[PDB]
């Protein structure tokens, strides 16, 4: 389950856009609160790429269907805070597409 | 350094929030207290603003320049956040005086060089010549702090 | 726009800038400010001709383009002596020596 | 207690009188210096330009120091330029 | 926890009623017991004499319903700087749809009539659990003792 | 994208996902780009819509918000689809 | 501020927003990529007239104070038969129940 | 499409104002909404401390005329190389005689009034196609769904 | 090469050919089949025509050319006449 | 404040205080221990000169952190000479 | 050090000249060789095609006085965004007024008679110190060094 | 030797002005050059008072006009203040070396 817990988390993170550049790398870590206060004001729970590999080897996560559950919660997280149609915003649209894609190849085949 | 910014290191959220008719101009004052122009707010709009407590801010008439505001003051400084809460920076028209009323009326009507046409006093011509201005403000505001110290 | 000046009255020269819309009697209060004596006690010219207090040094002829930093406009100036002003005097400054055979 | 405010044309214009020390021109008139006057004669003021001034009262006297939001005085061309000859000649 | 604190230190503050709505500023004591003060109509504002650490809250004067101040649930005034006004905007939130409608629901039909509409009971029970500045102060002390 | 909310008497709604999923039955549902209400009328349905707009458009507003208006004449029904639709 | 819409051909009835400032045409723009036909296929009416391509939403009337997020105000569409671009239908809604006594 | 991206690493800028006009540098957000900010006079520059990959276009503030940035209408900072700011040199295009001329008879003529012109009907048309931002960004999406 | 365009009033302007293909009209009436170094405008007063040259001129000048342009002064009296002669050129 | 540079045939020039300082030797001399007195006097300095130092002053603060273009600043044969000299004495 | 580093990938720029003065545009080489290039007269600006990585320093092509580009001494086009050109605006710098009064002496008397002038013997070394290429070159190094 | 220069630079750090404000945490640490490159590209020798702590440890300094001679040289690498700590070094030295 580890195996494939890891290679769903690493696909999401390793994918690339159709002009070569990485969307993970603005999600690989939350920002400090002294840095972005209205993001911790406004988002709930917050947690990041890192935070779901920390909960990968701490074993938080039962099933596939909790880590699914925490990463549309970051993905959806990411959405409300930014603005509709902003870089980050559809990219948390794409790493739930390619998530949903990633899980679906590892999980059944 | 009078009126002036004060290099705090903390933070504090603002929403600028604009109740005027008119497009607003906020300006904010660096630590030397020269005015900093900033994006302008439409009339009826409000945003959040990141800036650092005890920064002085003031605020106007994109257009005219003309004097507005904000909290029912000149200045605005923000305070430290209380538990994240933002602090809120009331934009408004001031009451004019019937005159300064006037001058921005006639001076939105006439072209400068049309001022001249005007069968009134040369002393109104020179009003009307005489555009509201930050520095002139500024200069009258610091002379009213070293009249209150 | 910013217009650079010279306000020269006798052996005294005062170095200061002055915007186009800013007025005569501005001027002559900050005059006030260094030479210790008020608005009404001065007559600033722009050459040979008086200036109204109430004039923008642009209605007088003051321009950016002719009161540059380094090539400063000259206002004259001249102080009151009791019923009479004085005459407008600026003395002149020194002459430099016959350009050396090299140049 | 009101006072009388009388145009060129001879209209005649009854406003409070804290209304009308908005100007100092005004102030200046009322304030023989035993008891008070009702009466001023703007005798290069028309009323369409004296009636409007005291809308100036009205709106300053109540929107001065009210805290929410304050609406712009607004001022028609027609009349903008006779206004502002008024408003400089009254100081308000 | 959530309590004004006795201060000595005047803060004027502005309260800003921007909700269609009269407004019932709400002033918690020191011991932390909601006080009812004057009700501020729509669309008015109000300079008004409160301490600096005062914790104030905003709400419907008629239904009880929930408002926001500086999009917050509570405001403290800051300490005055240079005399100058803190500003209390005071603001509908986006009420959920449910909640909005029972607001309607609620304001068209006498409780005892809530038992004649052609409901869910689960509805009812919502209908008839009236919004509730106390409720909503214990709501409050766990969402800070959650982010503590 | 966008989603297609159906109503009992079979009009059709287009709104974007996102303005859709503030519905946690809806978001359930969604987790397919059709949705079919059998027991939510078109009357209705079109107001929970302007519901979403609404509330994806003035969440997180500074200045002012406007009360989000409902007729007597819908209040009930609304209500009803209201507390199905957990928006 | 935007204007908020409702686009009704027939049955069907699209949500979207726009810029008070922007046309038509990209209004015709983003119907296509939903409804999957071209500008030159949809003609949009306000009430009973056509808006042409060109026009900026504002002068074709849709402001802020009538195409409000809770109140979208109504555009009309037809779509083209390949003989003609069908005549403007729009599908009524359904009708709220009498005001019962309870709530008079 | 057409917005700035959010960075989070800074770039020095120069706006430099070559044209005769009073320059309206207008900022796309990261939503890609045109955002104006402060004028420049004509003949100024300024230091402005903008980020990487931030998007700017700039304007005759007065008629919202179209203007160029290093002969071009789209300005995107590079990163700072060795702390060197980059320089944005704003300037007037070559306008078509046309444009030019409906230019000044709209700065001469009230909009209400272009109906009073003894002129061609397709001419009181043009004068009414005030320039605008947003219609310009529109076609400069179609021009870069056209070179992909 | 230098073209003759005659206005209306009967003036003779003489420009540079590349200078005066800046119009699409002109490009239009002289690469036709026509039966040229001439081309007559019956419509168009010398004042305007004349203005409209020295456009030619800034146009050809300041295009292909970087750091800066000026603006192409048009008078109030003018400018009407200019914009009916421009719209019926192709600038 | 403003500060006094007295030339040797004995002009006064009245400039800023921030504008003179421009020069090291100007700012040892008024920041050596009233204290950072108003008047320096340059026994070998004549006007012709110490004006056009002065110009320079003007000329240097104007233009420092200007971010376009910035104009020569001009200096005619007859002077170069006696103003490098007192270029170098002062350090501007 | 100042390697001008080979690219492969072109990138268009515009030298504008915007000092008084003829400006000698200076390309440091592969090994780092200063190398003159073609002169821009006072007030004009051209499309020069150089590539990406590649460093550039101005001067007075008569005097070879220090120039600044961007408010800087070097120049190293970034990559272009879109096409777009990158834009370097050659300026004078605010030179002290020894070093200007130097430059103008320099420019009315013959390196051979600055010993007949009557001042200071190093004022005269001050004259005969000409400024150089090379030497800020070596200067710019250091403060490079220094910088590590 | 150690005990009076500890004395010297903690009088400067811990010396407050009328108004009740510390002058010296604008000195206490250098910023990194990622946050302000300019100060790095015009300053030559960037020395902080943390900097001359660890300075007053190692015993880099040699007599109290060395430790003086890189408190200038930072007071001259708050217009004022630049100054006032050059003023309330040189009568902190002045009290602790000669009393
Ligand atoms: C005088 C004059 N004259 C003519 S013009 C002019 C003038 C010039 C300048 C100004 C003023 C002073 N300047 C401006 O207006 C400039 C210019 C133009 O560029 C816009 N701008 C602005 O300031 C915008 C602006 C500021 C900002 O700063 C961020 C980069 C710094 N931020 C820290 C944090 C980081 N981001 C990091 C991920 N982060 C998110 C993370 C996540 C996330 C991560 C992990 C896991 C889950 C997650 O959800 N999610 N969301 C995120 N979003 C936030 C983001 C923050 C960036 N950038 O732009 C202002 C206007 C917006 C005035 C006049
Ligand atoms: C009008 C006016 N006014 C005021 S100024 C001005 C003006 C300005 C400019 C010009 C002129 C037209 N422009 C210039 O002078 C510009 C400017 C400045 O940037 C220098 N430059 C130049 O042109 C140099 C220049 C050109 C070049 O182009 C290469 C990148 C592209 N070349 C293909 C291939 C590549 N390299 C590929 C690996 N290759 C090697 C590979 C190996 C190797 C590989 C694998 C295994 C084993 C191996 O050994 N080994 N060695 C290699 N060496 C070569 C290398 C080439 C190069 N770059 O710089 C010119 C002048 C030198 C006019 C007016
Ligand atoms: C959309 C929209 N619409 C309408 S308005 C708007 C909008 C509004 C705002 C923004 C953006 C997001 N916000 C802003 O623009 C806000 C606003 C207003 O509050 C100012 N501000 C700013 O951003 C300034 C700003 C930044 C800053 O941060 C300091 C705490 C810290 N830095 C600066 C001062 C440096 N100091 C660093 C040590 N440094 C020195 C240290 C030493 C030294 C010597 C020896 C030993 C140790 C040492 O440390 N020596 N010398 C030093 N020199 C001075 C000092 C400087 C760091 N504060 O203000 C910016 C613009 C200036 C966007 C949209």
């Amino acid at each position: 389950l580890t195996k494939q817990m890891n290679a769903i988390i690493d696909t999401v993170i390793n994918y690339k856009d159709s002009s070569g550049r990485q969307l993970s790398e603005v999600f690989i870590q939350l920002p400090s609160r002294k840095e972005l206060p209205e993001y911790y004001e406004l988002i709930r729970k917050p947690v990041d790429f890192k935070k779901i590999k920390e909960r990968i080897r701490n074993h938080k996560y039962r099933s596939l269907g909790d880590l699914e559950k925490d990463v549309m919660l970051l993905c959806h997280n990411a959405q409300t805070f930014n603005l509709e149609g902003s870089q980050i915003y559809e990219d948390s649209i794409v790493l739930q597409s390619v998530f949903k894609s990633a899980r679906q190849k590892i999980a059944k085949e | 350094p009078v009126l002036r910014s004060v290099n705090s290191r903390e933070p504090s959220q603002v929403i600028f929030c604009n109740r005027s008719p008119r497009v607003v101009l906020p300006v904010w004052l660096n630590f030397d207290g020269e005015p900093q122009p900033y994006p302008t707010l439409p009339p009826g709009t409000g945003r959040r603003i990141h800036s650092y407590r005890g920064h002085l801010w003031l605020f106007r008439d994109a257009g005219t320049h003309d004097g507005l505001l904000v909290n029912q003051t000149e200045l605005f400084v923000p305070s430290l956040n209380v538990d994240g809460q933002p602090i809120f920076a009331n934009i408004t028209l001031p009451v004019y005086t019937l005159k300064e009323r006037c001058l921005q009326v006639v001076r939105s009507l006439v072209k400068p060089e049309n001022y001249r046409r005007l069968d009134i006093v040369r002393s109104l011509y020179e009003d009307l010549e005489d555009h509201p201005n930050v520095q002139k403000d500024l200069e009258r505001l610091t002379q009213e702090r070293i009249a209150h110290q | 726009m910013d217009v650079f000046l010279m306000i020269r009255r006798h052996k005294t020269t005062i170095f200061t800038d002055a915007k186009e819309s800013s007025t005569v009697f501005e001027l002559k209060r900050i005059v006030e400010g260094i030479l210790k004596r008020p608005p009404d006690e001065q007559r600033l010219y722009k050459d040979d001709q008086l200036l109204d207090d109430g004039k923008t040094l642009g209605e007088c002829g003051f321009t950016s383009q002719t009161a540059r930093p380094q090539a400063p406009a000259t206002v004259g100036l001249a102080f009151r002596a009791d019923d009479t002003f004085e005459a407008l005097c600026i003395e002149p400054f020194s002459s430099p020596p016959e350009l050396p055979d090299v140049m | 207690m009101y006072v009388k405010l009388i145009s060129s044309d001879g209209h005649e214009f009854i406003v409070k009188r804290e209304h009308a020390l908005t100007s100092g021109t005004i102030k200046a008139m009322l304030s023989f210096a035993e008891n008070e006057t009702n009466e001023v004669n703007f005798r290069e003021i028309p009323s369409h330009v004296l009636s409007k001034v005291c809308m100036y009262f009205t709106y300053k006297v109540r929107y001065t120091n009210s805290s929410t939001e304050i609406p712009e005085f607004p001022i028609a061309p027609e009349i903008a330029l006779e206004l502002l000859m008024a408003a400089n000649f009254l100081d308000c």
